[PDB]
RNA sequence: GGUGAAAUUCUUGGAUUUAUUGAAGACUAACUACUGCGAAAGCAUUUGCCAAGGACGUUUUCAUUAAUCAAGAACGAAAGUUAGGGGAUCGAAGAUGAUCAGAUACCGUCGUAGUCUUAACCAUAAACUAUGCCGACUAGGGAUCGGGUGGUGUUUUUUUAAUGACCCACUCGGCACCUUACGAGAAAUCAAAGUCUUUGGGUUCUGGGGGGAGUAUGGUCGCAAGGCUGAAACUUAAAGGAAUUG
RNA sequence: AUGUUU
């Protein structure tokens, strides 16, 4: 009874991507990033920027005809963080509050089987 | 003589006339005298057998591989060299192979190869240790040794000749579009200097 | 200034043949042109749909199903089983401390032509009256359990087609078979077939595909 | 002197333990020494649970959780206050708070 | 195992080592079982098989070469084929196949 | 008695060609002049003819092999790979 | 100075002494 | 993209993101624990083969064959060396962007050797439990691993029962832990670091204030880096350990 | 985030 897309929210640090595509994912509809909605070079990951980007993505989606979205949230993954950035929650808030329906939320963060020796050296980042 | 790899004399029966046909294959490692060699589309996957590239599974190691079907062997013929089957394209039948140089080639699936690696491997690991040994090596191949450096010649003899010190004088990297008499040095070199890092650019 | 969505037309992914429900959703693609056919742009798309959204029963919220479009037939994408996997949240919820995790993987050929890799998972469990707080296995019970699971998976496959294997995965009868064959080794609370992977497809066989 | 009765780690009868990288700074720390915290969070943390239950097309969706084991080095754990400096007697307390 | 039974036959029973004595025993009908080394030439193995078929003698194919067969029969030389004339107090004759 | 401490067969080269080159040559000359077990008759009678040819003085069987050893590790790996692929093809 | 860096400086000094002694004969 | 903030960098040759595949090499997450094995270094995907090992059980066998060990040998993290293969990631060097007063440091982007493997070296680590090995004795307790013993035991079916898992109790061996210490210690603390001026079970190694100095020299080992052995002159009244209060 | 000596 609805037209389903896929939200594919990639919420890293320093940026959050709101990228709605079709069910397969081959075709994308209105991929908007948190950096496109703020000019500070540091607010691109911020919840306000993520909310604005997701509002724009939802507005453009419901002119194409996407009424509901299955939700796939990911962090950077690989070997870097495993933890979603601050903007994923705001992006999901704006997606749910802009009229789009929500379905099948999932965490698709890439998780290795202990591969890819991590960047930073054995003494880590020294701050 | 002049070849590192040993040759195998394989005798077959002539299917159309009563007589024997001796063929000179490049012996693969493990091939022995008195061994039965099977060659054809329906021969088994055994070392020394000659099979079409399409009839072997991915990962098969072949040698004396034909570039075109019926050319009787072009690729991976030197001692210790071999070709790796990496996959087949059954529609418009082609087999992807990796050559000894590391290059990926698409060959007709009807082209044949000998299962195994060419015998005589590890040959270049032994230092020649002697100008005499290099002399006897090239005596049975060709008159390409010894080599006088072009920089040790006079200008009339070579582009590198002349000068009050031995030096090239201009870049030794020579354009591919240069003409005969100019192509001395590093012809059409993409890069120069000591190679550091990984090969197989893509 | 192009608006690429003006030239895109919608299609309906009539994806399964027997799961519970024909309709799974819609997808859009560029309209057919001379040098770029929409039928070519389609027919390779893989869609991941929840087994609960395929069966109508909420007890299938995990075990997503991959379906690859095998044929584009008049706004109807007729697909077939392409693979299944548990959800990350479900898998992490079953993977708990103070218990032994047992994993088994088999590479099998189905009855007709299909090559699959089956990953099954199981976890040791506490008894009703256990005082011990971890309930670990003895690394030979693990080997016996892995052997039993491998035999069970290689017997369930090699005796059924891809569609029959799918229709046996939906009820989770393999989980019950593993439980019955392993209850004499270790409790194994959480037996599951966590993943089915399609390794090599046979010839297209449009006749066999045309079952929906 | 020796600050901790066994060590600042958990390794007796082991000898060597494979290292893990701190999730915060990527410092290599032996796995038995690293501070390990399981983070099991709701995907929608606290505020938009109502909004997502309203926008959901499924009644009683029972939204999932994100599970993530965080491995910290000692310096990063102390800086982020996952662990804290304790009194000499309070250090001899292994029960979680 | 097979090596143990062979050692028991060597120490207690009667046997012949080698191709000529094995063929002589096969043609004399006093061979109960012939054990053929893995690396035995195929023509010789086939002819021994034919003799054993003619004399109704069991054939066991030793998994090792002639060196291994000699070691198993407790000798310091290569043995390509062993012929058992009397098994002695050993179950090599019945516990095969 | 031990006539040479380390040069071994390369004592014929005297002080020439460098110690590293003499060592590298020594390893492969030992390999190429070693006696190997015949895989057909079980005797330690296989010796090199020309490079890549290894003949058993007993049973007169010659096998194509490596330049300085009867079987290179690459050839052993290729034999195992071919056996595995043949087994997969047959079953 | 750190004992490790003292050891490294001493090793460099030993290498320099070995070179200067080898150059003489 | 990256950061605290930036910049180097990539980007209408469409960067980043998304989907279907492919290739390469590395690693073996979660399970993973005050848990296991090994002489130590170390060892974490499955399965197959090969030999090995502790503990347990034993009314099996020998009968002192034993303990510790100069000289002498085997193994020995990482880094490093030689020659091949491989070279995804990270990454000494190097190049760069930013900060700074300077910053060829921390932070950022690349990136060679290396990181991986075969064949040879190297033989060093806060190679740590900073606690030699063997033997006996001197408190209590609960866990846990492996084996064994017993039970009107719970649970699983084969058809009596049996194993499997679990509970209770005991026991041997092990990783450890908690309390108290008769006791020990300078104390921190220690079931050993106790059974020491009431001083002796056996044995090996090492130290004699701090530097100079693990230096010089000699010998020896190594391809090298270096390893092992190792002074003296001279100089100095402290250096150091634990704990207390600020 | 940084701020040099006594
Ligand atoms: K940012
Ligand atoms: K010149
Ligand atoms: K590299
Ligand atoms: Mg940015
Ligand atoms: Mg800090
Ligand atoms: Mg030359
Ligand atoms: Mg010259
Ligand atoms: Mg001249
Ligand atoms: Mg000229
Ligand atoms: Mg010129
Ligand atoms: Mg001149
Ligand atoms: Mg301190
Ligand atoms: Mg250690
Ligand atoms: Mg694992
Ligand atoms: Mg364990
Ligand atoms: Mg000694
Ligand atoms: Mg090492
Ligand atoms: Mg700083
Ligand atoms: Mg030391
Ligand atoms: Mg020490
Ligand atoms: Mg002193
Ligand atoms: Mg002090
Ligand atoms: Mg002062
Ligand atoms: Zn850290
Ligand atoms: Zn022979």
């Amino acid at each position: 009874s609805q037209v389903f897309g896929v939200a594919r929210i990639y919420a890293s640090f320093n940026d959050t991507f709101v990228h709605v595509t079709d069910l397969s994912g081959k075709e994308t509809i209105a991929r908007v990033t948190g950096g496109m909605k703020v000019k500070a070079d540091r607010d691109e990951s911020s919840p306000y920027a993520a909310m604005l980007a997701a509002q724009d993505v939802a507005a453009k989606c419901k002119e194409v005809g996407i009424t509901a979205v299955h939700v796939k949230i990911r962090a950077t993954g690989g070997t870097r963080t495993k933890t979603p950035g601050p903007g994923g929650q705001a992006a999901l808030r704006a997606l749910a509050r802009s009229g789009l329906r929500i379905g099948r939320i999932e965490d698709v963060t890439p998780v290795p089987s202990d591969s890819t020796r991590k960047k930073g050296g054995r003494r880590g980042r020294r701050l | 003589s002049g070849r590192g790899a040993p040759l195998a004399k394989v005798v077959f029966r002539d299917p159309y006339k009563y007589r024997l046909r001796e063929e000179i294959f490049i012996a693969n490692e493990g091939v022995h005298t008195g061994q039965f060699i099977y060659a054809g589309k329906k021969a088994s996957l055994n070392v020394g057998n000659v099979l079409p590239l399409g009839s072997v599974p991915e990962g098969t190691i072949v040698s004396n591989v034909e570039e075109k079907p019926g050319d009787r062997g072009a690729l991976a013929r030197a001692s210790g060299n071999y070709v790796i089957i990496i996959g087949h394209n059954p529609d418009e039948n082609k087999t992807r192979v990796r050559l000894p140089s590391g290059a990926k080639k698409v060959i007709s699936s009807d082209a044949r190869g000998v299962i195994g690696v060419i015998a005589g491997g590890g040959r270049v690991d032994k230092p020649l240790l002697k100008a005499g040994r290099a002399f006897h090596k090239y005596r049975l191949k060709r008159n390409s040794w010894p080599k006088t450096r072009g920089v040790a010649m006079n200008p009339v003899d070579h582009p590198h000749g002349g000068g009050n010190h031995q030096h090239i004088g201009k870049a030794s990297t020579i354009s591919r579009g240069a003409v005969s008499g100019q192509k001395a040095g590093l012809i059409a070199a993409r890069r120069t200097g000591l190679l550091r890092g990984s090969q197989k650019t893509q | 200034v192009v608006d690429p969505f003006t030239r895109k037309e919608w299609f309906d992914i009539k994806a399964p043949s027997t799961f519970e429900n024909r309709n799974v959703g819609k997808t859009l693609v560029n309209k057919s042109t001379g040098l770029k056919s929409a039928s070519d742009a389609l027919k390779g798309r893989v869609v991941e749909v929840c087994l609960a959204d395929l069966q109508g029963s909420e007890d299938h919220s995990f075990r997503k199903i991959k379906l690859r479009v095998d044929e584009v037939q008049g706004k109807n994408l007729l697909t077939n089983f392409h693979g299944m996997d548990f959800t990350t949240d479900k898998l992490r919820s079953m993977v708990r401390k103070w218990q032994t995790l047992i994993e088994a993987n088999v590479t099998v050929k189905t009855s007709d032509d299909y090559v699959l890799r089956i990953f099954a998972i199981a976890f040791t469990r506490k008894q009703a009256n256990q005082v011990k707080r971890h309930s670990y296995a003895q690394s030979s019970h693990i080997r016996a359990i892995r052997k039993v699971i491998s035999e069970i998976l290689t017997k369930e496959v090699q005796g059924s087609t891809l569609a029959q294997l799918t229709s046996k995965l939906i009820p989770e009868v393999i989980n019950k078979e593993i439980e019955n064959a392993t209850k004499d080794i270790f409790p194994l609370q959480n037996i599951h077939v966590r993943k089915v992977k399609l390794l090599k497809q046979p010839k297209f066989d449009v006749g066999a595909l045309m079952a929906l | 002197p020796k600050k901790r009765a066994s060590n600042g780690r958990n390794k007796k009868g082991r000898g060597h333990v494979k290292p893990v990288r701190c999730v915060n700074c990527s410092k290599s720390i032996p796995k038995d020494k690293a501070i390990k915290r399981m983070a099991i969070r709701n995907i929608v943390e606290a505020a938009a649970v109502r909004d997502l239950s309203e926008a959901s097309v499924y009644p009683e969706y029972a939204l999932p959780k994100t599970y993530n084991k965080l491995h910290y080095c000692v310096s990063c754990a102390i800086h982020a206050r996952i662990v804290r400096v304790r009194s000499r007697e309070d250090r001899k307390n292994r029960a979680p708070p | 195992s097979i090596n143990q039974k062979l050692a028991l036959v060597i120490k207690s029973g009667k046997y012949t080592l080698g191709y000529k004595s094995t063929v002589k025993s096969l043609r004399q009908g006093k061979s109960k079982l012939i054990i053929i080394a893995a690396n035995t030439p195929v023509l010789r193995k086939s002819e021994l098989e034919y003799y054993a078929m003619l004399s109704k003698t069991k054939v066991y194919y030793f998994q090792g070469g002639n060196n291994e067969l000699g070691t198993a029969v407790g000798k310091l030389f290569r043995v390509g084929v062993v012929s058992i004339l009397e098994a002695g107090d050993s179950d090599i004759l019945t516990t095969l196949a | 008695a031990k006539r040479t401490k380390k040069v071994g067969i390369t004592g014929k080269y005297g002080v020439r060609y460098g110690s590293s080159l003499r060592r590298q040559v020594k390893k492969l000359e030992i390999q190429q002049h070693a006696r190997y077990d015949c895989s057909f008759c079980g005797k330690k009678t296989v010796k090199r003819g020309a490079a890549g040819i290894w003949t058993c003085s007993c049973c007169k069987k010659t096998v194509a092999g490596g330049a300085y050893t009867v079987s290179t590790a690459a050839a052993a790996t290729v034999r195992s790979t071919i056996r595995r692929l043949r087994e997969m093809v047959e079953a | 100075m750190r004992a490790k860096w003292r050891k490294k400086r001493t090793r460099r000094l030993k290498r320099k002494r070995r070179k200067v002694r080898a150059r003489s004969k």
